[PDB]
């Protein structure tokens, strides 16, 4: 029901595969100035961060507020943490619920086990770095 | 950080810059509507050498346009890449400052020197703390040479420790545009020398003989020109804006370039320049990009280097090369080439590794150094100025203007005592 | 307890750094993040949970290397302020660094130190890591030198200082650079060891056998010194040797600190098959001239003391008869009021080669640091390189400009014209 | 036209495998 | 994580370890998400290799030798330049003594299915045929790109056509062979080769 | 709850007021045939302030609209947001005072006010508990000044505790119409100063540099001017209708910013102010704003504050934004421009932050000042009064209703003292 | 031509539903 990526085909990721790991939703949309720059600090970060431990720490949902298929699909194409399906509503039920407007965007909401909030980041002007791992633990 | 804040004056110096922010901004990949592209984070962790962030996510240059006759911003308005700048930043003139030195730079000169004092004193005091500034323009013309030139003045009065430099083009050797130029050049170049740091020559007629040669190009118009010479302004200020294995900076530049005081000409030089047709043939190679380095008809300037010899040159290299092959090629090219340099100095040469190259191309090199070969525009300027004053023409236009005879003959005490000093250190 | 603290300053300073901080990573298996999955305790911190912060600071005003230090993939192994970095480089001038835009992070470099410092009590010694050809490695890792020889004056400092080449210079100031470092840091570091980019180029094209090397090939390869240098203080061996013998052992007379370094096998995995690599040549190795790490003849010079750390599956039965061969041989000639000047050490820990690398997995192998009579032509050309630069008096004005007055420039040549003479005065 | 270069650091201090 | 994480068989290999550690996990204390040493692939599957004579081989068959990717195309100049020396190599270095030390697995990047035969039919060594996507997933999780065709999650092409590539047990990359690279060591770097050390296992 | 009463008159204030029922119109999102459109709570809940509830949903403004001609009154109820007033509190005149202030203040108003005063009690004794009332008019006109000033002094008279805050127009500084302006700005500030809590200063002269220099419009309406005066007529009163985080009132200013009870003319400014093709480009920043709000270019008062001193000022900020550049940069103009601030009432500012900021932009700023610059308005109404009233030009209008020569007197008396009770503090 | 209304108070939006400790 939502996504992490394969080249050739989709493959839809564990419910058990956020165990032990920080989980911070990313809003994005294709074609908006600051999100162009927003995208690879936090793949940077997503490589350096995660990829010394044997266990990966964190994790970034991608969820996009594009008016197109083919262009959140060639975002995705660029995109190598996980995201959502554009057609599935969980999308849009995320989007009302975290007070998103459609330039707020692009921000970051590290969540808990719960899925409420437990911190919010935005960047409008080295606040990537505001977020800890080891914050948000799991069980 | 460290931002460079442009100054874009003259009828030359406007196309010239036109072309400038053209050629950086798509090998930092921001479209000409602002916005980013590319997915790079070496192209965007240090952006703000050159832009400013601007609340919307998109970019604006930090560069000043300043002209006195409107004709030419609504050009650069109406090029490519030309809704970049902010139209805040846009002091025209409507005057025209007539190719007369003497009224660009008081006349309807003073006027404008208000306003784009201000303009650029709010881009430099909102910032960190600023570096450097860089200007385009032309000691040929009026409005380039006046206007601009005073902007020089009374800069550095303002900011006097902060480095700032200078990429203009000279009076041709063989034909002149603008018929006063011996009176422009010669009073411009006693406000270089005092209140100007580094002044890299460009020179029209040789850049048409790099089109001549080494290109094989057949009909250049003035957007190839341009192009080229913004090849080697990204040059110079490559090594700020990425990283590398041996990292420079536009004053540490300045520190072992600039012996003495005075003589701070640079001529300037890019490789590689291949043809189209012999692009396929060719191996672009560190020993092989250094021949070209010393290539007389090579470099960007119109002198013949081989005159004289060199005091000090610096080579700004760029790609993914060996450190071994550089620093072994400029041993190569000091001691066979032991006649073309200076002896009072050891290893002269100096050189820096970037680990970016330019787009398009996988190697790059770009040439700053100092000759005393330099002093044949010096000298051929001189006796153009010497010739006309003598019988006393044109002068009235500038008698007419506020500048009398006084200055004049100091004006040629300044240059012809700089063409002193270089045959002092030979 | 007894421990070492290691500064890096400048961007050569801090490269060396960034491949010494490679080995070290290696050899005691630490996971990048910075937790292993108490030989570490010699050189690292214990952040709580298994968390191991080094002691090593980096200290630049040029942003651009410790930035891309930020950035790389070291990043939560330092602790996130020792990479203190400033907003402009000091551009290859000893007077910017020393004096202008040296000050203004000085004091925070040495607010670092400190609680670093007083970790523990008992502190072993100092470890620098400087370019001395450039400027903010030259001047201001002078005044690192000075402020901490008045703070923490019982402690032995360490420095490595990658000297400018003859031939090679990818800086011309270097000459001016030189003459104004050698004599605000003779009188005040304790030991300090010569590194030459030409001479390891050498090195490179003729034992690993490649043409076209890079910084990174030279920085990891000067960081197998490092580390089998300070290998007794991390590992246990059959004979030890700390740091805070330097002085004792290594030190005639008071100035004469400088000391050349080698190392031996460099070989590839191209000839480790077609050699093996026993004790006898490995010491006949590392003696060869053209195998130092400083372009210095020897054979115009006499040595007078010699430290030898063999590691790995060394017996010492054939150290000592390794050791009589060189003695008896006669290209090498000690000197005179000096009878004995060999000190061995052994250490049970193979060298470690790094992956990706261009090393070979050696068995056991030799660091060498040795005192020569043979330093007068390190120090003459680059005498010879300043006084005619200053002849008629190049470059002066940036150096007048900024704070160096004139008479620095008399006084430290004829600080130099000491050095030299005393080298003359001992060999006779 | 697209960018594809990198800088030493980057490109060569990759997280290597630890030794047994 | 080894090359590369922006590569479909370390992701897939994961997935497939993953989905064995969690169904271990419900048929039984375990590690999530498990160490790098803990992820375990048969990497060639089984109709993939092929000799001369054009006969599948499995996996197994690469044990105690030193293998190498060979990344080549049929039109490169510098392809052309570099297989005789290869050849001559190959001859040499594996016909000395008594084992079969070194092996070559080639990968093409050419234009077609003819382009691909008739380079293929120079050579002494294993292939792997094209039409096998396993061809694509290997020059991707090696990065190994022709032109910039195929986008890239940031990873910086290390090398391109030709390419030589040394491998190890659990699909970790030991060395490129600098041929065309930042030594750039043409026709001589072949012999950089570790063999005692590279052994597939 | 609290509810503020706002009160009109004349042309100049009804054209006015027409845009305060737009720009209060849609930053409540009330739609003008009535209801309500925008769906969120913030704005419903702090609505009773301004609006009333008519038991069918739709919201009738407490606006009460008086003039003495009805073609004004035409152009209300005519346009946009032109249905929403109650006819009721339409209170018209049929013969129009033609700008005499006597017949505005004793022989046409007398008649009117008995009315006009009927539908004031109505709307403010019939809410639970009021605050205070607001007024707009002018200072030269007839109907404006005249049944204005008439109404603050008989409004006072039966609410002593609440607060006043009117904007009044003032004459024109350099050229100005309706050549009875010093009996018309004389006879009603000295019941101004005595009737009048809180009086701030709007020049048609200062718009039209405003809408020039800064809003960069080539033609400017009256339809754009009350805009602009209107935009900031909202933000002194927004802090009681939004949260924030420092909150502030009308009577919060009101205590802080008037020291003595005579001085209380205040100046206003609004920020940020750039043309159609820069919301664009600049970077909407705190640093940024509080530079273009002491500036005398973004005041709509026509004086030049660095003249004098300010004695107290006051600047209320919206929207979501940090509070540390909210007061460091307080701090740093304070300690910058040192002369241009009193000495004896140290940290002279007072700052107030709320968090919803008005629709179109992100961050928005209302400056207030009480300055001893105003000294050049009374200082150039007293003469110009003096010189008109030496030789008695038109006075027999004035006496030919009932006035005398004494009120004449005292009313330069009056004013005469607060030119140099302003003096006196410089 | 209308604008929708896209912001909050501080309150309403850091002081929300918060993660309860284990
Ligand atoms: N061995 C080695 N030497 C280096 C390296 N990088 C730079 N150098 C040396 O550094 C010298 C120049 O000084 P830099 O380190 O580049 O700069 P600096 O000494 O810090 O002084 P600044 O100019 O202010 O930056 C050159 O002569 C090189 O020999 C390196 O990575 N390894
Ligand atoms: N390289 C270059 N030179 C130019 C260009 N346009 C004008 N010039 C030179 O400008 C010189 C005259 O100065 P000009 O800019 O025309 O006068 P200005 O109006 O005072 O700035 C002539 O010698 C031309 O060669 C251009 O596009 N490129
Ligand atoms: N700012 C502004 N001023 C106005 C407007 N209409 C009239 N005025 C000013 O009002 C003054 C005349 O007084 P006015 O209020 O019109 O007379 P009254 O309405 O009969 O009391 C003139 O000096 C105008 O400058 C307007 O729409 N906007
Ligand atoms: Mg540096």
């Amino acid at each position: 029901v939502v996504k992490r990526t394969q080249q050739g085909n989709y493959v839809p990721v564990r419910p058990d595969h956020f165990a032990g790991v920080s989980v911070a939703l990313f809003f994005a949309k294709a074609g908006h100035s600051k999100c162009a720059q927003i995208v690879p600090v936090v793949r940077q970060f997503y490589k350096t961060t995660n990829f010394s431990g044997e266990k990966a720490v964190i994790e970034i949902i991608y969820v996009s507020l594009d008016k197109d298929e083919q262009d959140f699909e060639r975002v995705r194409a660029l995109m190598p943490w996980c995201s959502v399906e554009y057609k599935s509503c969980l999308r849009k039920k995320l989007i009302e619920r975290y007070r998103v407007p459609n330039t707020a965007i692009p921000l970051l909401i590290v969540i808990g086990p719960n899925g409420e909030e437990a911190g919010r980041m935005n960047f409008q002007q080295f606040v990537l770095q505001r977020w800890d791992y080891r914050f948000n633990k799991w069980p | 950080m460290r931002e460079i804040v442009h100054v874009q004056g003259g009828q030359c110096g406007n196309q010239i810059g036109a072309k400038f922010w053209e050629v950086i901004s798509d090998e930092h990949g921001i479209d000409p509507t602002g916005t980013y592209c590319g997915d790079s984070d070496l192209q965007l962790e240090r952006i703000n050498v050159f832009y400013n962030e601007a609340t919307g996510g998109r970019f604006v240059p930090r560069a000043i346009l300043m002209d006195l006759e409107p004709g030419t911003m609504d050009s650069v308005r109406a090029g490519p890449f030309g809704q970049l700048f902010r139209p805040d930043n846009f002091v025209f003139g409507q005057t025209g400052a007539g190719n007369n030195w003497a009224k660009g730079h008081y006349t309807e000169g003073a006027e404008l020197i208000d306003s784009v004092l201000d303009v650029v004193r709010k881009e430099a005091e909102g910032c960190d703390c600023l570096q450097g500034f860089q200007i385009t323009h032309s000691l040929g013309g009026g409005t380039g040479s006046g206007m601009g030139t005073l902007l020089i003045s009374k800069v550095r009065e303002e900011y006097p420790d902060r480095i700032m430099e200078t990429f203009s083009v000279f009076p041709s050797p063989k034909v002149s545009d603008t018929v006063v130029e011996p009176y422009n050049a010669t009073l411009s170049v006693h406000q270089l020398v005092e209140n100007a740091d580094e002044v890299q020559v460009i020179d029209n007629e040789a850049l048409y003989d790099i089109c001549f040669r080494t290109l094989k190009l057949t009909t250049p118009t003035y957007g190839d020109l341009n192009h080229l010479v913004s090849a080697a302004m990204s040059g110079v200020t490559c090594c700020l804006r990425f990283p590398g294995q041996l990292n420079s900076d536009l004053r540490k530049l300045a520190v072992n370039l600039i012996p003495f005081p005075r003589l701070h000409f640079f001529l300037i030089g890019f490789a590689p320049l291949t043809s189209r047709g012999s692009q396929q043939y060719r191996a672009l190679s560190v020993p092989e990009l250094t021949q070209q380095m010393f290539d007389a008809k090579n470099m960007m300037c119109a002198s013949d280097p081989r005159h004289g010899r060199y005091l000090t040159a610096s080579a700004m290299f760029r790609g993914r090369m060996s450190t071994k092959e550089v620093d072994e090629q400029m041993l190569n090219v000091q001691n066979k080439n032991s006649s073309y340099f200076v002896e009072w100095i050891p290893n002269n040469m100096k050189s820096s590794v970037c680990d970016i190259p330019p787009k398009g191309l996988k190697m790059s090199v770009t040439f700053v150094g100092n000759s005393t070969a330099i002093q044949e525009m010096f000298k051929r300027v001189s006796d153009q100025f010497t010739a006309m004053f003598r019988r006393k023409a044109f002068l009235h236009w500038y008698t007419g203007e506020g500048m009398d005879e006084m200055e004049f003959t100091e004006a040629e005490s300044n240059m012809n005592d700089l063409v002193s000093e270089y045959q002092q250190y030979q | 307890m007894r421990e070492v603290i290691s500064i890096h300053v400048g961007q050569a300073g801090i490269q060396i750094g960034n491949a010494c901080w490679e080995l070290f990573c290696l050899e005691h298996g630490i996971q990048p993040d910075g937790q292993m999955p108490d030989a570490f305790n010699t050189f690292f911190s214990e952040t709580g949970a298994g968390k191991h912060v080094p002691r090593c600071v980096f200290l630049d005003l040029e942003p651009t290397v410790v930035d891309e230090v930020r950035t790389g993939t070291y990043r939560h192994l330092f602790h996130p302020e020792q990479l203190i970095s400033g907003k402009e480089d000091a551009a290859n001038n000893f007077a910017r660094g020393h004096y202008t835009i040296g000050k203004e992070i000085v004091d925070l470099s040495l607010d670092r130190i400190r609680k670093l410092a007083d970790n523990c009590t008992g502190l072993q010694g100092f470890l620098m890591f400087n370019a001395v050809g450039g400027g903010t490695g030259s001047g201001l890792g002078c005044l690192l030198l000075e402020r901490l020889s008045v703070d923490y004056g019982k402690k032995s400092k360490l420095n490595f200082c990658s000297w400018p080449s003859p031939q090679v210079s990818t800086a011309v100031v270097e000459p001016y650079n030189s003459v104004l470092s050698t004599h605000s840091l003779l009188e005040h570091t304790d030991v300090a060891v010569m590194l030459d980019n030409e001479a390891i180029y050498d090195i490179c094209r003729r034992n690993l056998d490649i043409e076209r090397p890079t910084y990174t090939n030279l920085n990891r390869l000067i960081a197998q010194v490092i580390s089998s240098l300070t290998a007794s203080l991390r590992f246990d061996g059959a004979l030890n040797v700390d740091v805070t013998e330097f002085q004792t052992n290594l030190v005639p007379y008071p100035r004469i600190h400088f000391m050349l370094s080698s190392y031996a096998p460099i070989i590839s995995a191209e000839k480790a098959y077609h050699e093996q690599l026993s004790v006898a040549e490995i010491t006949n190795s590392a003696f060869e001239p053209a195998s130092m790490m400083a372009k210095c003849d020897p054979r115009h010079g006499k040595y007078m003391a010699c430290c030898l750390m063999y590691r790995g599956d060394v017996v010492p039965k054939d150290v000592n008869a390794a050791v009589a061969t060189i003695k008896t041989k006669r290209t090498i000639q000690f000197v005179d009021w000096c009878p004995t000047g060999f000190k061995c050490g052994i250490n049970y820990q193979p060298p470690t080669v790094v992956p990706g690398g261009d090393l070979a997995k050696v068995m056991r192998a030799v660091c060498m640091i040795s005192n020569s009579t043979a330093i007068a032509e390190v120090f003459s050309r680059m005498d010879h390189k300043f006084d005619l630069m200053y002849a008629k008096r190049a470059f002066v004005h940036w150096y007048v400009g900024e704070g160096m007055e004139e008479g620095e420039f008399s006084e430290a040549r004829e600080d130099l014209a000491a050095l030299e003479k005393d080298y003359e005065e001992v060999g006779i | 036209l697209p960018f594809n270069a990198q800088s030493c650091y980057r490109s060569e201090y990759v997280a290597k495998p630890l030794p047994p | 994580s080894q090359p590369v994480f922006a590569s479909p068989l370390n992701v897939e290999k994961r997935r497939l370890n993953e989905e064995r550690a969690l169904m271990q996990a419900q048929k039984a204390n375990i590690q999530l998400p498990p160490n790098y040493g803990d992820m375990d692939l048969i990497l060639f599957p089984e109709g993939s290799l092929k000799n001369s004579n054009n006969t599948v081989i499995p996996q197994s068959h690469l044990k105690g030798k030193s293998v190498a990717l060979y990344f080549a195309d049929g039109a490169d100049p510098k392809c052309a330049s570099l297989l005789p020396f290869l050849l001559n190599y190959y001859r040499t270095m594996n016909e000395g003594g008594a084992n079969q030390k070194i092996e070559i697995i080639f990968v093409s990047l050419d234009r077609d299915r003819e382009a691909f035969e008739s380079h293929r039919a120079h050579m002494p060594w294993l292939s792997i045929d094209l039409e096998n996507p396993l061809t694509e997933i290997l020059k991707r999780h090696f990065r190994v790109m022709k032109e910039y065709e195929v986008p890239t999650y940031g990873y910086g092409s290390r090398t391109g056509v030709p390419s030589v590539i040394v491998i190890g047990s659990d699909g970790r990359e030991a060395q490129f062979l600098p041929i065309c690279s930042g030594l750039e060591e043409g026709d001589r770097a072949l012999l950089r080769w570790d063999w005692r050390n590279t052994k597939f296992a």
